[PDB]
C-alpha cells in the first residue's frame, strides 16, 4: 500500500524555478529517504539526489551545479524538489521515489513533466471525428476526437467519463511546426450501437487548467 | 552519462529466456547491491529486483537477477508480449560517480508475433473545424504487426508533400500496433479537389483510403 503522489505537469520560463511535491502514504514517512530522478523525453534515468526524511541529510548530483534543493514536511508527509535557473535542457519527467539501503530506490511517484519554454500555455481545440457510413467497416464503426494545437504536454482523454474503455486508442501527440501539439483518440464501436448510444470525449489539459467534454454524434 | 553499461536492445520469441547484461566496476556492482526496473511507456519505473537477486511483492519468479564480479544480469524467462518495455539496472557506487548509478536502459522486443495488415480509417475535416476556417484530414492506422508503416497523401491522384504529420507506431491494448497521420489543408483546398487519399505501406503492400467533400 505504499504510494507516492506527485503534483501536476508544469510549464516554466527559462530562468524561473520549479518546485515539485510528492505526498507519501502507506508507510511511516520518516522511515525511508526520498530520492529524485529525472528522465528527458525518450531518454534514460538520471539521479538528482536524495534526502533523509528522518535526519535531514542531503546529497545532490554534481552535474546540477548546485541548482537543486530538496526538503520535506513531516506533518503533511510531503517531499519537495526545487530546481532553480531553469533551462530547456531541464525539460524532463521528474520522479520522486522512496530510498533505503536494502531495497534501494523501490517505489516511485507517477512523475511530473516539467517543460521549460518561453512559450505560454495554450489549451486545445477539440473537434469531433464523427461516425458515418464511410467510417464503418462491416459491423464496427470508428469515431473519435481530434485534440488540436495545445501546449505543453500532456493531455488526457477518456470516453463517457471513463465508462467506455474497450476499443479505445489514444494516439501519441505530434509536435507541429508551430510549436503546438495535436493528438487524436479513437473508439471502435458496434455499428448497431450508433443509434441509442452516446459518445463524449473528455479532454483534460491540466497545464492550462482546461477540460473539454465534446459530444461526438453521427453526421 | 550512464555509469553502468547495458545493451540498447534485447529480443526473443515467446517462451524464450532473454538475458540483459549490466556492467560496471568494483566501486558499484562489484561491491554493492544491484537493482532492476521495468518501465512501460508513459509510466514510472517499477522495481523488479532488489539486493542483486530478490523479488519484491508481486514480481513473478520468471524474473531473476544475478551478479558475478563487476557485472550483473537480468533473466526474463517465459518471455511474452507484455514484457516489451525498457529495463534499467542500477547500483550503489562508492566512487565519486556515486552514490547511486544507473545503466542506460535496454529495450526488449518480443518477436514472432502474428503478422497483421493494417486497418485504415480516414476522417474528413469536421464541420466545426471548417467553420473555424481550418481543415485537418485524420488517417488512423490500426491492428497491425510488425510496428512499422509509411504514410503518403494524395490530392486527387497527385502526391501531397506539405502539411503532413505522422506518428511513430505504438502498441494498442491488444498488443497490435496503431499509428496516425494528419494532413493540414485550407477549407478551399479541401473543397476544390474531388478526393484526398491516405496510402499506408506495411510489409511491402499498401492499403489506401479515399474521402471526398
Amino acid at each position: 500500500q505504499v504510494q507516492l503522489v506527485q503534483s501536476g505537469a508544469e510549464v516554466k520560463k527559462p530562468g524561473a524555478s520549479v518546485k515539485v511535491s510528492c505526498k507519501a502514504s502507506g508507510y511511516i514517512f520518516t522511515s525511508h529517504g526520498i530520492s529524485w530522478v529525472r528522465q528527458a523525453p525518450g531518454q534514460g534515468l538520471e539521479w538528482m539526489g536524495w534526502i533523509s526524511v528522518y535526519n535531514g541529510y542531503t546529497n545532490y548530483a554534481q552535474n546540477l551545479q548546485g541548482r537543486v534543493t530538496m526538503t520535506t514536511d513531516t506533518s503533511t508527509s510531503t517531499a519537495y524538489m526545487e530546481l532553480r535557473s531553469l533551462r530547456s535542457d531541464d525539460t524532463a519527467v521528474y520522479f520522486c521515489a522512496r530510498a533505503s539501503q536494502i531495497r534501494g530506490v523501490d517505489y516511485w511517484g507517477q512523475g511530473t513533466l516539467v517543460t521549460v519554454s518561453s512559450a505560454s500555455t495554450k489549451g486545445p481545440s477539440v473537434f469531433p471525428l464523427a461516425p458515418s457510413s464511410k467510417s464503418t467497416s462491416g459491423g464496427t464503426a470508428a469515431l473519435g476526437c481530434l485534440v488540436k494545437d495545445y501546449f505543453p504536454e500532456p493531455v488526457t482523454v477518456s470516453w463517457n467519463s471513463g465508462a467506455l474503455t474497450s476499443g479505445v486508442h489514444t494516439f501519441p501527440a505530434v509536435l507541429q511546426s508551430s510549436g503546438l501539439y495535436s493528438l487524436s483518440s479513437v473508439v471502435t464501436v458496434p455499428s448497431s450501437s450508433l443509434g441509442t448510444q452516446t459518445y463524449i470525449c473528455n479532454v483534460n489539459h491540466k497545464p492550462s487548467n482546461t477540460k473539454v467534454d465534446k459530444r461526438v454524434e453521427p453526421k | 552519462q550512464s555509469v553502468l553499461t547495458q545493451p540498447p536492445s534485447a529480443s526473443g520469441t515467446p517462451g524464450q529466456r532473454v538475458t540483459i547484461s549490466c556492467s560496471g566496476s568494483s566501486s558499484n556492482i562489484g561491491s554493492n547491491y544491484v537493482y532492476w526496473y521495468q518501465q512501460f511507456p508513459g509510466t514510472a519505473p517499477k522495481l523488479l529486483i532488489y539486493g542483486n537477486n530478490q523479488r519484491p511483492s508481486g514480481v513473478p519468479d520468471r524474473f531473476s537477477g544475478s551478479k558475478s564480479g563487476t557485472s550483473a544480469s537480468l533473466a526474463i524467462s517465459g518471455l511474452r508480449s507484455e514484457d516489451e518495455a525498457d529495463y534499467y539496472c542500477a547500483a550503489w557506487d562508492d566512487s565519486l560517480s556515486g552514490p547511486w548509478v544507473f545503466g542506460g536502459g535496454t529495450q526488449v522486443t518480443v518477436l514472432g508475433q502474428p503478422k497483421a495488415a493494417p486497418s485504415v480509417t480516414l476522417f474528413p475535416p469536421s464541420s466545426e473545424e471548417l467553420q473555424a476556417n481550418k481543415a485537418t484530414l485524420v488517417c488512423l492506422i490500426s491492428d497491425f504487426y510488425p510496428g512499422a508503416v509509411t504514410v503518403a497523401w494524395k490530392a486527387d491522384s497527385s502526391p501531397v508533400k506539405a502539411g503532413v504529420e505522422t506518428t511513430t507506431p505504438s502498441k494498442q491494448s491488444n498488443n497490435k500496433y496503431a499509428a496516425s497521420s494528419y494532413l493540414s489543408l485550407t477549407p478551399e483546398q479541401w473543397k476544390s479537389h474531388r478526393s484526398y487519399s491516405c496510402q499506408v505501406t506495411h510489409e511491402g503492400s499498401t492499403v489506401e483510403k479515399t474521402v471526398a467533400p
